[PDB]
Order: structure tokens, then C-alpha cells, then sequence
RNA sequence: CUAAGAAAUUCACGGCGGGCUUGAUGUCCGCGUCUACCUGGUUCACUGCCGUGUAGGCAG
């Protein structure tokens, strides 16, 4: 939760097959903390070598598409699968469902190492995008060259440098490559402003975003609402369900050095944004803060508003 | 020691989807604004055709089902009617340092398996697997039906370093046959370069393009969709095919299906063909698992009677087992 | 040995969708500027001439329901009002390995399968099946309703070997009639043709293009598409006909239940004229099957006698199964 | 070190047959668009231009 002394563009990104499930109760865009552990991957991976810090991520999703279908009749949807291969005896496999999609991304990047100053901006944009085109995203291949991958240098960009109005020229230059995206922020305190508001009945909160993504017709003396935004349902983080556990204790752990303990994921709200809207770019990046003695393990925009 | 309870490799050659686009032939040197082949839709009507079950096989019941067809919306993918030429482009990439896991319980397995692999690699290279892969994609195993009665097949790889192309190369994937794996100068350049990419020696990116001369208004055959639930046998349709925006376009899991096909080692015959590097390897289309537990072929008693046990097989499994961890896998108990 | 659970033929004969435009005959050979037969729209009401079920033909009742309006708007194309010849052009290839299965459970059972083939293609060609194809393209079934009363049918057929027309045959579909299969010389040089396509033994592409004289601005046939049908106040569309981009055509599957139209063979007649090759070979039209199980000369029985149990039957059925074979199909349970 | 790591939906098919959309009709009345302006490099350190060749008589 750093204030960013940088920003990182990388400009234009094509994910191949992400992981369009994102919690147990949603279906859409995926979650947000595949991206904070994305860009905890590029700081483990490449980040020590240039002796930089990389915290923040903005998403942006130029364009989406996702693999699925509305079954003739029906008015919900289901999702397209794959042929698994056979089984031990060749018969067939027991089919688990897996949404997959198409992400159009451009991730904005805050860096806070001291090696900013050591290494010239183009080595360190050249660098994380030859190491973040080997990698993955959501689950999901970040695809090579394409009929029109043009912008392919990724760009650094100091926030700090220059006088206000450098700054905010040079922000609203970075804004014409964001050109049909959308950026996502966290919402969480107009979660609370309006569970306080229709609090009357019930203040359970589960409520309450499960009667915002919708359209509310009210009827005569129809009256429907009016959406203040694009307010969707997100996953915003783990909740404990469980005493945490020695690194030996649980069976079938990834490792054996780390604690692992159950969890519950944790259901939040937060609406898509254009990049003009948005004041700064600093404020638009999301982190990743948990509190460990609880299970509070989280991920938000922190200083949006 | 005991097996990893946790096995999960992540994949090597990660191919994308392949966009469908169609125009005339001894154009396609400047095939780049080429259009896309679009999914339609059409009607059936069809008719009975199946085996009844010898309790349904009177006359008055067979003419009364016929009585009442079978109507039908189906997906189709075409040429226009005056091109003739199949465009399949699609990006190849070659990761490399294929012997790591991607989750491993014990980290003296860990230790074991890349003593393993690295004395399998400094023993034999890549080149085998690369060379094998190098055909794959040099014949076109990645246009499934869209090969067959074709009469002009070219294959044009193109490697990719940055915004410039490295090496170009031009195949012809009807010389280049189905079977025999035949060397070749030009295939062993380009297995250098995938074996390269294979042993995390370099940045490999490559572009494979295919055309595929058929003719005016032919059928092509984009990849199907896996649809369960669907309408109430009035409104639906019984084939969707896959689409990348506008344009037909195959999934990247049987193109990755086409490039691992390797495994002329399975104990019933290589007559029979090369079958898709799998554990308990297995072909959809026969309906068959080859290369049983029940024998020891199997890449689980392979790698395990490799890696714990010094019971080394032969070197055409160690090809299998490697092929294996290039295809990835989620493995354990 | 059983039959495999899993059988499937890929389909040989593959034509292309058939466009339609129109024009002048006589300007018949410059016929590639010819402008397309647009699908249009007009209004219809009609009047109560169905059957009435005794309950609706009290006369009060009758004439409330003359009264009401029966609108409706339906798919037209005609010709133009200075065009009188109907141009149809589709394409068409014969593959070839026709008793090869795309998806095979049993491998004796393919095996098996393979020899009676291979015996079959040993001792006769596929000469037969080619002269019958041959001659269901010399004339125009795939002109279904556009040839019923046409004063003057032709048909020009041209190998393509490359962007470049190998052969041309020019045939007269009037001439060649609709019910004998007679002998001819550039016939018989087509049924060569496609015979070798059917075998293996080269790369056949036709180019099909068929010219009806009808009259000026009378009505042309496109295949009809499948709406659904819901309680619209004055008139929802009744009838789609099919077109592709702005030119009305025929599916390609009618094409093609035209050219296997070739099963004179069936054990009711043969003054009736052939049927298309079904397995229980059945006729949409006229609601009933010929070639019933129970009088065993259905497909399945056939094959289950020619392939399990060595029991050949007569010639003439043998070329029925070899033309179920080359139809393609889903086969086993 | 990302609800992490893996993935072939396949074959085949005839949408056809028919049809009268009609009858009738008032678009009317009224109006301020003004006010002001340099296309002036050589529309080429050049088209026809002793030598196309940093040398020259060169509608300069």
C-alpha cells in the first residue's frame, strides 16, 4: 500500500482461455486477485533482478468474449467444455465444468524499487514484457503477435516527475492508450452506504449486491431504478473457516514449508470505470493486504476514494 | 521414498486458437487482408437412418416415424464461391525448462526428478522430440478433415524474434508424409530451433500458416463446441462450431492434440500410426486405451521406476516419459 | 466377432451449396456475369381449403372463419421480367478410400470391414456406382422443382486441376433421361473420372453448372428454410427460403440427395425409377420405406451378413452397400 | 508463485405443398437571416534553362 513512484503500461495483451468463474456466485470478467498474483509472480520472477518492487495492477479489458451459449428456449446460459481424454479403461471421463474466455487486458503497473534510477526506462519496459509473454494470466495463455499487435512496446512512466500540470499532461497522454477500456475499481464503501440505506428489513450484505446487479420495477400508484454505475458482483478476498495449521500438519499441501489453512472466499462490489473518469492513475491500482492472525485475507483499490 | 502426492507439470508448446480465412490460390503470398471464413446457419431435414433394437422393427412404425422427419438448425463453415485457397494461421510458442514441476510435495522427489532430466537431456538432446514435433508441424496434423482430398498443401513457419521475421521457412505437407518420420535439412533446422526453445536455451515464437487448395465453395471444418444442455428439441441446434470474433476458427487443444502426436511406441503396432503423447495412452476417435497399467508402459510406472527406482527403461520410453512432462499433466496419487 | 458400438464413414461426393442467378439462354455461354436471383418478399392471404374436422363444418362457423383475415408474408424468387434461363452452379469432389471408418471401436471388426472392401474394389471397379453418379449429374435431379417443366435443360461439367479447367463435358439433361441409365461416350468417360476419384487414383474437382430455360419472370425453387411458428396478429413470415450473401440457393445436401439417387435395386420396382440410397432405403415424400428390415435387404442386415458371417449377397445389393459406404453415415448401435 | 497445474465433441441428413389484403379521405394559416473581412512567400535556393558533373550566358 505504498504510494507508486512509477507506472508500467504494458500496452495491449491478448489472453488465450482464462478462467471465466471467478467465484462460486459469479460468472464473468475474472477475479481480480489472479491479477495481484500475477503481478506478485513478475516480482518474484523478474522483479529482484532489476532490484525494482512491483505492487500495483489496473486492469483495463478492452475487449471480452466469453465461451458461452443460451440453451434454445432457456433464458440463462451455459458455458462451452472440451473433450477431456478417455479413461484408464477408454470409456469416458467424469466431465467437471470450466468457464473460459477471451481477455483483451492492458495492465498499469506501480513500481517502488530504488532501481529506477540504476537502469534506463526501455530496459526495464523490455524486460517485463519478454518475461510477462512467457506467463499466464487467469489460467489463460497471454498470446503472442496477432494481425495487429502494432503497440507492441510497453512504456514506463514516473509519476512523480515534472510540475502538475507534466504530470497530469503526461496522465492524460497515457490516457489515449486506454482508448475502449474500462477500468475496475473496488466499491466497498457504497456497499455499506446502501446496505445502510435498505438496512430496514434485513442487513444481511448478501442482500444487498444480490439486489444491485439488477433492474428493480417498481409499479403503479412502472417506476424501475436508475443505475448510478455498472455495478457488478465481485469476489474481494478469503474469509478463515479453520484454525491455522503447521506447514507438516495438512495432508496434500502444494509444499511443506508454508501454513495452509481452509478458507471461504469473500463476496464484495465494485463497477467498471472509463479512464477519463478516474482523477490520477495512482488511484486506480489494486493491492493485495491481509491480516494473518484473523483469516482477513483481502484485495481492494485502496486510496480511490 | 515415496511419490510426490502432488504431480502437476505445466504445459510446453502452447499453441493459440486458428482463425479460418479464405481466398484464391497464387495469392497467397499476400494472404494478409484475406476474409475470414464466417459460421452460418442452415436447416436438415433429416430422416431415420439408425439401427433399431429388433423390438421396433415393424413396417407401421417405421413408416410412421418417417412420417414425422427430423428437423434440424446445424452450423456450417464454407469457402466463398469464388476462392478456392484455406488460410489456418496460428502462433506457436516454445517455453522451455520442461523438466520443472509446477507443484511438488517433496522436494527430495523434486531433487530426484531433475537429476533425472538433466541426465536424460545431457545423455540425448531434444532433438528427437524436436524433430518429431518439427513434422507435425511441417505436414498439417493441425487441419484435421481440412487435409483430406486437398490437392495442394503449403506449410509457412515463420520465427519471430520481435517485430521482424527471424527465418522463414516454406514445407509442403503433402511430400512430407502422414507416417514416416524422414529427415530432412530444412526439418532438422527447424527442430534445432524447437529443441532450442525446449531446453531453455532461447526465445522461441513461432507463426505457422497453412493453406489448403479444396476448392470454390467447399466445406471447411472448424472445431465443434461441447454443448450438454440445449433446448426442448423444437428451437435448438444440434452443432455449433467454434468462433473467434467473426471467423471460424479451431480450439487450441487439438491443435496442441496434433502436435503431440509422437508415440510410435505403444506395444500394439506402429503400423497402426503414431497415436497423441498420453498417460494410459489413449485415442478418442478408436474409443481405446492403448498402452495399459497392466502392462508396464504406462508413464506412471515408467517415471516412477525411473525417478525412485534407477530402473532406467528403454530410450524410446525415456522419449515418451519426456514427452510427457513437455505435455504437462495434473498427476499424483 | 460382433459389430463395433462405434462406426462412422465420412461422406464422399462432398458438393458445395448451389447459387442461382439468371439470364438470357444464348448469352447461356457467357454466363459468369450473370447477375444473382435475390430472395424477395410478398404478401399472401389465402382462404380455409384444408380439411375440416366435422366439428368446424357447421356453415355459420365456416363462413366466420371466411371472414377473418389469413395474411401472411412469404420468401419469393423469381426470375427477372428479361431473363428467362435459371443458371445453377455448385461443385462437387469425389475423395475416395470409401470404406475406411473415421471412428472405430473394434479393430477385427475394421479389419474385417477392409477385406470386404478391398475384395469388393478387387473383382469390380467402382464403375457401376461412378456410371450411375455419372448419370445423376449428366442429367439435372439436383434441379429439383427448376427442371420439372423446363423446355431445354444442358449441363457443362469441368475438371479442375488447378486455377485451370482440365476437361469440359457439355451434356443434354433432357436427352439423358430421368429413369434409364443408358450408355454413352463423354458418360462414359465422366463415370472413368469419378471412378478414379472413388478409388484413390486421382484429384477429382468438378465444376457443375446447369442452365434451365423456364421463362421470363416466372418462379425459381431455393431450398426451404425452418422457422418457428408463434400466434402473430395479420401475418408472421410463413416461409424463409435459403440464400447466402444476397443469392438464393439450394442446401447442399438436396445436391447431394440427388446425385445418390442411383438405387434401382430395392425389391418393390424398378419401372418406379431409383430412390436415393438410405439405409431401409425410404422416400420423405411419399411417407413410406421401401426396403423394409423385416424383408432383409435393409442396410444393416446386409452388412451384418456380409461382414460377420461371410454370406454375400447378390451383386446388385453389394452396390447398395458400397453406396451406403460412400454416402457415409453414423453406423453401429 | 494467479478457484493454481491438464484437456479432440464427433460422424450423417430433402422443409415441402397452396393462397385476391381491401374500400375511403382537405395538411392548413403566418413570418426581416443580418453585420465585417488583403488568399501578398519566389503554389519550389527552380520547371524551359552554356557542363546532367556546388563551375556558367541562364524569359532572375
Amino acid at each position: 500500500v505504498t504510494d507508486p513512484e512509477a507506472l508500467l503500461l504494458l500496452p495491449r495483451l491478448s489472453i488465450q482461455n482464462a478462467n471465466a468463474i471467478s467465484s462460486p456466485l459469479t460468472w464473468g470478467f475474472p477475479s481480480p486477485g489472479a491479477f495481484t498474483g500475477f503481478v506478485h509472480a513478475l516480482q518474484r520472477r523478474v522483479g529482484i533482478s532489476l532490484d525494482i518492487e512491483l505492487d500495483g495492477v489496473g486492469i483495463v479489458c478492452h475487449r471480452f468474449e466469453a465461451q458461452i451459449s443460451q440453451p434454445a428456449g432457456k433464458r440463462t446460459k451455459v458455458f462451452n467444455l472440451t473433450r477431456n481424454p478417455l479413461n484408464r479403461d477408454g470409456s469416458t471421463a467424469a466431465i467437471v465444468e470450466e468457464g473460459r474466455a477471451h481477455l483483451e487486458v492492458s495492465l498499469l503497473l506501480g513500481v517502488h524499487g530504488d532501481g529506477l534510477d540504476d537502469h534506463p526506462a526501455q530496459e526495464i519496459a523490455r524486460q517485463v514484457q519478454e518475461q510477462a509473454g512467457a506467463m499466464r494470466l487467469a489460467g489463460g495463455s497471454i498470446l503472442p503477435w496477432c494481425n495487429e499487435r502494432f503497440p507492441a512496446p510497453n512504456a514506463e512512466l514516473l509519476m512523480l516527475g515534472g510540475s502538475d500540470e507534466q504530470r497530469r499532461k503526461n496522465q492524460r497522454r497515457l490516457t489515449r492508450r486506454l482508448l475502449p477500456g474500462f477500468a475496475l475499481v473496488s466499491r466497498e464503501a457504497l456497499l455499506q452506504q446502501h446496505l445502510e440505506t435498505l438496512r430496514t428489513t434485513l442487513p444481511e450484505a448478501t442482500t444487498l449486491d444480490a439486489l444491485l446487479d439488477l433492474c428493480r420495477i417498481n409499479f403503479e400508484p412502472w417506476q424501475v431504478r436508475d443505475k448510478p454505475g455498472w455495478l457488478v458482483p465481485i469476489p474481494a478476498g478469503y474469509n478463515a473457516l479453520s484454525p491455522l495449521y503447521l506447514p507438516g500438519e495438512v495432508r496434500n499441501a502444494r509444499d511443506r514449508e508454508t501454513p495452509l489453512r481452509f478458507v471461504e472466499n469473500l463476496f464484495g462490489l465494485g463497477e467498471w470505470l472509463s479512464p477519463h473518469r478516474v482523477a490520477a492513475l495512482s488511484d486506480l491500482l489494486w493491492y493485495h493486504h491481509a491480516e494473518p492472525d484473523k483469516g482477513l485475507y483481502r484485495w481492494s483499490t485502496p486510496r480511490f476514494v | 521414498l515415496s511419490t510426490a502426492s502432488v504431480l502437476a507439470f505445466e504445459r510446453k508448446l502452447d499453441p493459440s486458437d486458428a482463425l479460418m480465412s479464405a481466398g484464391a490460390w497464387a495469392q497467397r503470398d499476400a494472404s494478409q487482408e484475406w476474409p475470414a471464413v464466417t459460421v452460418r446457419e442452415k436447416s436438415v431435414r433429416g430422416t431415420i437412418s439408425n439401427r433399431l433394437k429388433t423390438k421396433d422393427r415393424d413396417p407401421a412404425k417405421l413408416d410412421a416415424s418417417i412420417q414425422s422427419p427430423n428437423l434440424q438448425t446445424v452450423d456450417v463453415a464454407n469457402l466463398p464461391s469464388d476462392a478456392d485457397t484455406l488460410k489456418v494461421r496460428f502462433t506457436l510458442r516454445v517455453l522451455g525448462g520442461a523438466g520443472t514441476p509446477s507443484a511438488c510435495n517433496d522436494a527430495a522427489y523434486r531433487d530426484k526428478l531433475l537429476q533425472t532430466v538433466a541426465t536424460y537431456v545431457n545423455d540425448q538432446g531434444f532433438a528427437e522430440l524436436a524433430r518429431r514435433y518439427a513434422h507435425n508441424l511441417a505436414n498439417a496434423r493441425f487441419l484435421w478433415r481440412n487435409r483430406v482430398g486437398a490437392e495442394a498443401v503449403e506449410v509457412r513457419i515463420n520465427h519471430i524474434r520481435q517485430g521482424e521475421v527471424a527465418r522463414a521457412w516454406r514445407f509442403d505437407a503433402l511430400a512430407i508424409g502422414l507416417r514416416d518420420f524422414k529427415a530432412d535439412a530444412e526439418l532438422d533446422a527447424l527442430a534445432e530451433l524447437i529443441a532450442s526453445g525446449l531446453s531453455g536455451s532461447g526465445h522461441v515464437l513461432l507463426e505457422v500458416v497453412a493453406f489448403a487448395r479444396i476448392g470454390d465453395g467447399q466445406e471447411v471444418f472448424p472445431s465443434q463446441e461441447l454443448i450438454l444442455d440445449k433446448g426442448d428439441k423444437k428451437g435448438q441446434k444440434s452443432k455449433t462450431l467454434y468462433s473467434v470474433r467473426d471467423a471460424a476458427a479451431i480450439h487450441s487443444q487439438k491443435i496442441g492434440n496434433a502436435l503431440r502426436t509422437i508415440d510410435t511406441w505403444y506395444p500394439d503396432e506402429d503400423g497402426l500410426g503414431p497415436i497423441a503423447v498420453e498417460p494410459y495412452g489413449s485415442v478418442t476417435s478408436q474409443g481405446k486405451a492403448y498402452r495399459q497399467p497392466k502392462q508396464k508402459l504406462d508413464f506412471y510406472t515408467l517415471l516412477d521406476n525411473w525417478v525412485l527406482r534407477d530402473e532406467a527403461p528403454a530410450v524410446e520410453q525415456q522419449h515418451y516419459v519426456i514427452a510427457n512432462l513437455i505435455r504437462g499433466g495434473v498427476f499424483g496419487e
